[PDB]
């Protein structure tokens, strides 16, 4: 399920902006998958709250570093 | 010559056979590779 | 306890009984093999549970059969 | 035809070379009385000869598939309780 | 620090400082090869002998590179 | 008893015969296989040489061969890397320009593509840029061209090969008795003496001679090929005396103590050197000249055939008291009689060393133009962290080795092993107790930053503007060593490094090393690495402790070292051994020495590393951001993980594809790992049953019958992916942005 | 019980709350000589020549001590369980001979006159008290 939704997201994500050329052209190897879509649409996420302040996405940022560390108490 | 009936036992066994075996392998794919690159598809005439 | 079953196809080879470490088993007399001896387990309330008993059993499909149970303060192996 | 219906006859061919050459050795060394040993060790007296004769492997599969020799029974072959 | 006598005596009284301490405790000082008088040497062996001139050797390296580092020597 | 040479004449015959017999060590393993589980007993046990034979004298033959046997790969490894310096580089390039040649061995064949990896490295040159250093140890041994280069490499071909007829020829033509080894005293003044050092005084002679001269002239700025032949320093004096003018006085000053006519060359300068950013070379051989005197002295300690010296069965008598009964009576008949014993203790110790040489040669850089190079001073630190790291997990697995087969509790009877093992519940669970307490108060602090940094409340975490965490002991000692020029060591001109103080010290517009301040993030990140090796510690004591037994399972040593379990009863006894603490403990070494390199890596580039300003101003690579970012877990995965391999997942299509392709295979071997961590065989052996079915009804059974992995080796391949997974993904991630930003 | 307690200068490993508790056990032996063995809580303790008393937490100390009295060839050793009332049991061995032997007057307790395969389907024993192993 983490296969079908990164897709999902990840083909949508470019149909929502006018780029579907990103993932055409970058969904056919690994890297493209690893920078394009991790890399790449993390960073305004572990920018919800900085050494500089805070915005509406902090909750998210918590919970995603809340959620990493569960994960990995498992 | 008694030892080298050892020596192609040793040979025989399964580890250095197949290091052998593979070694040839991949010396034929890199020496057609090396001639031939860029084979992506059969061309046709 | 736990439960410390035996089954006909045993062989008498007391192997069972030198791998228990609680002194669960013992070997009694029998006329079904050729070794005329079973083994029988009278002190399943020592049993801990860790199956060297199964361990040692030769039969092809174990004589012997540990079925785990309620857990008590001896089945839990607590020295407090 | 050359994207993807050329190599495909070429790697079955190969991989039937392979596996029937594999088959025929596991089968050659079932009888010579220690068989586990040459399969650690092989015996290039038997194998080769079998490495060199793997060309026509889909003329002795067939054989092999008519003749009812391919396949073992399945009250010959082991299970578990159902 | 230029060599002078003073030099040679500081490096002669620890020898004489060493292989005293090397007479008065040591636990085998008796080994194979002995000295061939053995009563001006209180009884050693020779490695025992250049043992104790050796650490003498250290003792007074040590003092006149201190002594000499202070301005007494 | 005397220390002689006592030795067997053709104990073994040199035969290809058993070659032919795999196994043929082990009586269980030469009966042949039966299933698969022999061919992976095969090599778990052909270095177990106490499962070979019982008999400690043909044990230690075996280990005194396969030491040479070491000794040769390891001398064919130093002479490949000597050979490609030769051949395959661009040495005598970077030599004319050490700023701005990057250095490189390893030209790539152009196959597939894969010449996209010869970089531009300068030098009119194309190849894999190197970070092992080797271009700055030829270049502090004084190594001008290639030639000099080969002979090295000849000479290392010559040497490893010396080495591997001398492992044949100690086990089948001349091999030592038991006694030739158990001359631990012996043994202890060679190796201090010549092998420690009369090494180390043939090596300031080289210093001396060959390596000052040659780095002054390149000081100097002459040139490569006008720098004379190293022999012209011995025949022709007067190129010495015009450098060194204290030769002139010859070997007089040696033997009659004015040994102040040698300060010329033999000098006490402190810091670094201006031109190479590396330490003075005078300085090195005043070094290896001291440590020299200091080992041959240490080296007549002990007693051999001359009566003097120490017994060490003697000394460790005569260290107890009243806390700890016998003392150290025993321990001499433990470390003579049971070679593991030996091994934990070198591999502890010399794991201990080997982080304590990667902290040393980064802030002390020893070499010429190494502290300018980031990548190599990044690299060099973390490759001896980790030899570290695992040299000590190894001397704990050898610790439970011990423990386990060779402790005899005769010999070891109300000594300190045995006063350690009657109150090991007292020592692990005071050892719980600080894990806890460590775990807490420097975790839970970055989880408070987190959280109050998140509710917008940066007035109430724990950073340097806000509720503060001074080091102010950290800070007091680095006091003390900024103020020790001078003062308490007076002859001393500048300190032992720049990273207590003294100021910047620029080398071709970069940082070479400056003073690391320390905060508030350096207090935290600190007691982090204390709380990560103490349960590290807790891991493999515990182990250690409990190898014999415990509450649990009384006869645990009956049961080996290594094994999985002692069944589903007593609630479940999984991973009782020693072997499984060693197991455990890896993972924790991993997670302990992965935030040391981390620590290292972003310190570095936030506060030393940098380039330098014409008027003076250090502006580093970060720009400065440890300070408040590395107190919170956020700041760690944005600014530090996520900001920072923008360069290996950019870096196709360019030089550095390798490192992207490195780190995504280091991904997937860390992930597929956790099939082997998170499973258990049942599952496996059950698979395997019906696609053995499926060879059965085709006729391709095999009568080597297939085995799922043995619970051990699951665990043992599922931490070596995970380490190896791991520390591969941290390698490709620092070798692409190091390379990039430094 | 009649024995000398093994000379050792104590540890952390021997008896907690449970013995004042619930229970404790004892095993007794008889040794030719005086000699080291080692305690199945950790450390080197020396046995009295003559008999000897040292009381363990669980039974199955009792039984990896006496493992490794065969080794010494001592074979009298005996297990008692005591509880905190005082009342003393003798359990190993209960019949007095070793359950390695087979000694007449040993009834068979939990055996199955059948083989293993043989054993009813749970389905079958369902919603009723006995399992598939009873009998
Ligand atoms: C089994 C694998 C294999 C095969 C089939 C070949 C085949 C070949 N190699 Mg080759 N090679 C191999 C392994 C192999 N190599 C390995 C492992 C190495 C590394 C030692 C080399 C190193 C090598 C060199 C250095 C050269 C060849 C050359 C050649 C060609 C020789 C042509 C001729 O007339 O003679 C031929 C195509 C030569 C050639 O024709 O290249 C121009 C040549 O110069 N090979
Ligand atoms: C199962 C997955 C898979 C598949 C289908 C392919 C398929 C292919 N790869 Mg590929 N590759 C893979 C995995 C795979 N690879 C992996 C895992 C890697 C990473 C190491 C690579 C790395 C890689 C590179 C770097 C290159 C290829 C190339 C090729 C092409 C082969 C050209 C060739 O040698 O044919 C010719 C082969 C023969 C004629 C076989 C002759 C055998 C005998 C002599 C015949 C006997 C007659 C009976 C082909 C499209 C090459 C290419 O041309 O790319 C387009 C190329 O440069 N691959
Ligand atoms: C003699 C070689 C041989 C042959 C003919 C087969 C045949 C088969 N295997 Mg297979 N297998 C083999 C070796 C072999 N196996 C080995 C060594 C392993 C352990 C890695 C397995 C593990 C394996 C699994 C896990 C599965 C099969 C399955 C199958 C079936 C479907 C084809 C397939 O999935 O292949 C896939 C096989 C592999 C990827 C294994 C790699 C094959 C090796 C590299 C070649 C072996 C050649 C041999 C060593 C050379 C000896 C020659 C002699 C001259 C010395 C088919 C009956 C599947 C099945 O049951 O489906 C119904 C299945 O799930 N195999
Ligand atoms: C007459 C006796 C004498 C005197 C006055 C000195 C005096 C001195 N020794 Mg010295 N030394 C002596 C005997 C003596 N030594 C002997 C017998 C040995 C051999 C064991 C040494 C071995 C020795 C060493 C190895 C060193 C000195 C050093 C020093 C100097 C500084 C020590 C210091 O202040 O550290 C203060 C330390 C505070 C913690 C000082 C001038 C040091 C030196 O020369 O430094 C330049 C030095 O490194 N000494
Ligand atoms: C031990 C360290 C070490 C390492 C890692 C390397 C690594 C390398 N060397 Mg090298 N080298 C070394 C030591 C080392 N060398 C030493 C000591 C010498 C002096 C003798 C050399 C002399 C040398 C030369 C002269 C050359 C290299 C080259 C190379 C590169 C390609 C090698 C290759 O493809 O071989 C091909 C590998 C094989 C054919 C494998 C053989 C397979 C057999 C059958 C395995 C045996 C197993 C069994 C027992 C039988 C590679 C980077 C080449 C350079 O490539 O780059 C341009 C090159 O021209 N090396
Ligand atoms: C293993 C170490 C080692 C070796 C082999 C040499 C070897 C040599 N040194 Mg020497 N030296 C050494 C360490 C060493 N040194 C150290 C540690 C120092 C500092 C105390 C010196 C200081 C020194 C001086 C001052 C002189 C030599 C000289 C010499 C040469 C002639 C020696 C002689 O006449 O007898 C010879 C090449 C002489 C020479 O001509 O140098 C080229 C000379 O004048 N050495
Ligand atoms: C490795 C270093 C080391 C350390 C840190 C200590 C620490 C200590 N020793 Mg000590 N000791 C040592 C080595 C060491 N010992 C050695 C090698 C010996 C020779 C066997 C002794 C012999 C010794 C005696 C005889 C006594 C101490 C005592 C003490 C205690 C100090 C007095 C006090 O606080 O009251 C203290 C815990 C005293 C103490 O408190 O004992 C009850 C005491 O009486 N020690
Ligand atoms: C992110 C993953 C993770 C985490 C959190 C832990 C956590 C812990 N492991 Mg660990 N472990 C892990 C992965 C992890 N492990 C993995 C992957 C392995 C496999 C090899 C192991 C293997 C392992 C062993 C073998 C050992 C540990 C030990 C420990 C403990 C360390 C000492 C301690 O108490 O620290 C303090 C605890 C923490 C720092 C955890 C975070 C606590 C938070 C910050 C505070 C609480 C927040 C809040 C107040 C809660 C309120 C909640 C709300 C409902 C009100 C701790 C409980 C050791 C142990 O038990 O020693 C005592 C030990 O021996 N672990
Ligand atoms: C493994 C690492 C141990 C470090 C753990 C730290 C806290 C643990 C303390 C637990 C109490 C243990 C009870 C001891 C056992 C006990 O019986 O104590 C008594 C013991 C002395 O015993 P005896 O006098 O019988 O010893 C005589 C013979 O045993 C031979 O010495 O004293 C200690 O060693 C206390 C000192 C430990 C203090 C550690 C000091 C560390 C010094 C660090 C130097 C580092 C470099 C500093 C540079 C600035
Ligand atoms: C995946 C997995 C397996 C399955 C893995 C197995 C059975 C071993 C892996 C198969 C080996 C690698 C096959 C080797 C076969 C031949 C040697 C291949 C020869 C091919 C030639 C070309 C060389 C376990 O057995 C296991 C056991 C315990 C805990 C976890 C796990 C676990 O996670
Ligand atoms: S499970 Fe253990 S205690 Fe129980 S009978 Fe078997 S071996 Fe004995
Ligand atoms: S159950 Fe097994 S070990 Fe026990 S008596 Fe029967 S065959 Fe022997
Ligand atoms: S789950 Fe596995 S390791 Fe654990 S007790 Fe069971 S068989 Fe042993």
């Amino acid at each position: 399920v983490g296969w079908v939704t990164f897709y999902w997201h990840w083909k949508h994500l470019g149909i929502w902006q006018g780029n579907v050329a990103q993932f055409n052209e970058n969904s056919t190897y690994l890297m493209g998958w690893f920078r394009d879509y991790l890399w790449a649409n993390s960073a305004q996420l572990i920018n919800g709250y900085n050494p500089y302040g805070v915005n509406n996405l902090s909750v998210w940022a918590w919970m995603f570093l809340f959620g990493h560390l569960v994960w990995a108490t498992g | 010559a008694d030892q080298s009936s050892y020596l192609i036992k040793f040979i025989s066994t399964a580890p250095v056979a197949a290091t052998i075996w593979l070694t040839i392998t991949a010396g034929i794919l890199i020496e057609f590779n090396r001639f031939f690159p860029d084979l992506l598809f059969h061309p046709l005439p | 306890s736990h439960t410390v079953k035996i089954y006909d196809t045993c062989i008498g080879c007391t192997q069972c009984v030198r791998a228990c470490p609680t002194d669960v088993l013992e070997m009694v007399p029998w006329d079904g093999c050729k070794a005329a001896q079973v083994a029988s387990s009278p002190r399943t309330e020592d049993c801990v549970g860790c199956k060297r008993c199964e361990t040692a059993c030769p039969t092809d499909f174990l004589s012997i059969r540990v079925y785990l149970g309620a857990e008590t303060t001896r089945s839990m192996g607590l020295a407090y | 035809a050359g994207d993807f219906l050329i190599p495909s006859i070429l790697f079955l061919y190969i991989a039937g070379w392979i596996g029937w050459v594999g088959r025929a050795y596991l089968q050659a060394i079932k009888k010579d009385s220690d068989t586990e040993q040459k399969e650690i060790q092989l015996d290039l007296g038997i194998a080769l000869p079998i490495i060199a004769t793997g060309f026509a492997w889909p003329a002795a599969a067939v054989k092999e598939l008519l003749s009812g020799e391919l396949t073992a029974k399945d009250s010959e072959i082991t299970v578990s309780p159902r | 620090l230029e060599w002078s006598p003073t030099v040679g005596i500081i490096m002669v009284i620890a020898n004489v400082i060493a292989i005293t301490f090397g007479r008065q405790t040591i636990k085998y000082p008796s080994a194979e090869p002995a000295l061939p008088s053995a009563k001006f040497f209180g009884g050693f062996g020779a490695p025992a002998l250049l043992a104790t001139t050796a650490f003498g050797h250290i003792l007074g390296v040590g003092l006149v590179l201190g002594l000499h580092n202070l301005g007494r020597i | 008893k005397k220390a002689r040479v006592i030795v067997d004449k053709d104990p073994v015959p040199t035969s290809f015969e058993k070659w032919a017999q795999p196994g043929h060590f082990d009586r269980t393993l030469a009966r042949g296989p039966k299933t698969t589980t022999w061919i992976w007993n095969l090599h778990a046990l052909a270095h177990d040489f106490d499962t070979h034979t019982s008999d400690l004298e043909d044990i230690s033959r075996k280990i005194f061969a396969a030491h040479f046997g070491h000794l040769a790969v390891v001398t064919i490894w130093l002479s490949g890397m000597i050979f490609h310096g030769a051949k395959f580089s661009n040495y005598e390039a970077w030599l004319s320009d050490p700023l701005n040649v990057r250095p490189s061995a390893q030209v790539v064949w152009p196959i597939v593509g894969q010449d996209i990896l010869n970089g531009d490295v300068g030098g009119g040159f194309h190849g894999i840029q190197i970070t092992s250093g080797l271009f700055q140890v030829w270049r502090g041994w004084g190594i001008t061209n290639s030639f000099q280069l080969y002979c090295t490499a000849i000479g290392g071909l010559v040497l490893a090969g010396l080495f591997l007829f001398a492992g044949w020829f100690h086990y089948h033509k001349r091999a030592p008795k038991l006694e030739w080894f158990q001359n631990v005293e012996s043994m202890l003044n060679h190796h201090l003496q010549v092998l420690l050092g009369c090494g180390s005084l043939g090596w300031a002679g080289h210093l001396i001679h060959v390596s000052a001269p040659i780095n002054k002239l390149m000081d100097a700025g002459v040139a490569v090929k006008d720098i004379p032949l190293p022999h012209e320093f011995i025949l022709n004096k007067s190129l010495l005396i015009d450098l060194f003018p204290g030769f002139a006085a010859g070997l007089t000053p040696f033997f009659t103590l004015n040994w102040g006519q040698y300060a010329d060359f033999l000098t006490f300068k402190g810091g670094l050197n201006p031109v190479t950013g590396g330490l003075w070379m005078t300085d090195i051989a005043h070094h290896h000249l001291a440590i020299a005197v200091v080992f041959i002295i240490a080296g007549h300690q002990y007693r051999t055939n001359w009566g003097i010296g120490h017994s060490i069965k003697e000394i460790l008598e005569n260290h107890k008291g009243p806390f700890t009964g016998e003392g150290h009576k025993g321990l001499y008949e433990n470390l003579t009689t049971s070679w593991h014993a030996q091994l934990a203790t070198n591999l502890a110790f010399l794991g201990s060393l080997t982080i304590i040489i990667a902290h040393h040669m980064y802030a002390m850089p020893p070499y010429p133009y190494l502290a300018t190079d980031y990548a190599t001073q990044l690299c060099i630190f973390t490759h001896h962290i980790w030899i570290g790291g695992f040299l000590i997990v190894g001397g704990a697995a050898h610790a439970a080795i011990f423990m386990v087969r060779d402790y005899d509790p005769v010999v070891n009877q109300n000594n300190v092993l045995d006063r350690v093992i009657r109150h090991r519940d007292a020592i692990i669970s005071h050892l719980n107790w600080v894990c806890i307490f460590l775990g807490f108060h420097s975790f839970g602090l970055y989880i408070h930053n987190d959280t109050m940094r998140a509710l917008g409340r940066p007035q109430d975490m724990f950073s340097d503007t806000a509720i503060q965490l001074q080091p102010v002991f950290a800070q007091w000692v680095q006091n003390l060593h900024t103020l020790a020029p001078g003062g308490t060591a007076p002859n001393a001109l500048e300190p032992v490094s720049y990273a207590f103080g003294g100021g910047v010290l620029a080398v071709g517009g970069k940082v070479a090393m400056m003073p690391i301040a320390l905060g508030t993030a350096d207090f935290l990140i600190h007691h982090i690495h204390a709380f990560t090796i103490h349960v590290t510690v807790l891991i493999l004591l515990k182990g250690v402790l409990f190898a014999r037994s415990s509450r649990l399972i009384p006869d645990k040593a009956n049961l080996g070292f290594r094994f999985p379990c002692d069944g589903p009863g007593r609630g479940g006894t999984c991973q009782v051994s020693g072997w499984d603490h060693v197991f455990l403990g890896l993972f924790w070494m991993y997670n302990s020495l992965s935030i040391v390199i981390f620590h290292f890596s972003w310190k570095m580039q936030s506060d030393v590393w940098g380039t330098v300003d014409a008027a003076g101003n250090v502006s580093h690579i970060t720009g400065g951001n440890f300070a408040q970012s590395a107190i919170t877990i956020n700041g760690w995965l944005r600014d530090f993980l996520w900001a920072q391999a923008s360069q290996v997942i950019n870096s196709y299509g360019s030089a550095l594809s390798a490192y992207g392709l490195m780190f995504l295979g280091a991904h997937f071997v860390w992930a597929f790992s956790l099939m082997f961590l998170f499973s258990g065989r049942g599952y496996w052996q059950e698979l395997i049953e019906s696609i053995v079915w499926a060879h059965n009804k085709l006729k391709v059974a095999p009568a080597i019958q297939p085995r799922a992995l043995s619970i051990t080796q699951g665990r043992a391949v599922g931490v070596a992916h995970y380490l190896l997974g791991g520390i591969a993904t941290t390698w490709a991630f620092f070798h692409a942005h190091i390379l990039s930003v430094g | 019980l009649s024995g000398k307690t093994p000379l050792f200068a104590g540890s952390t490993g021997g008896l907690l709350t449970k013995a004042v508790e619930e229970e404790k056990y004892a095993i007794t032996w008889t040794s030719p000589k005086a000699q080291v063995f080692e305690l199945p809580t950790g450390g080197a303790a020396t046995m009295h020549e003559g008999e000897n008393l040292l009381y363990i937490a669980r039974k199955e100390y009792g039984i990896a001590l006496g493992g490794q009295l065969r080794k010494f060839k001592i074979t009298n050793y005996k297990i008692y369980r005591i509880l905190p009332s005082g009342e003393t049991t003798f359990i190993h061995p209960a019949d007095g001979v070793f359950p390695e032997k087979v000694n007449a007057g040993r009834e068979k307790v939990r055996f199955n006159a059948r083989s293993i395969g043989e054993n009813p389907n749970p389905s079958q024993v369902k919603f009723s008290g006995k399992a598939t192993y009873d009998a």
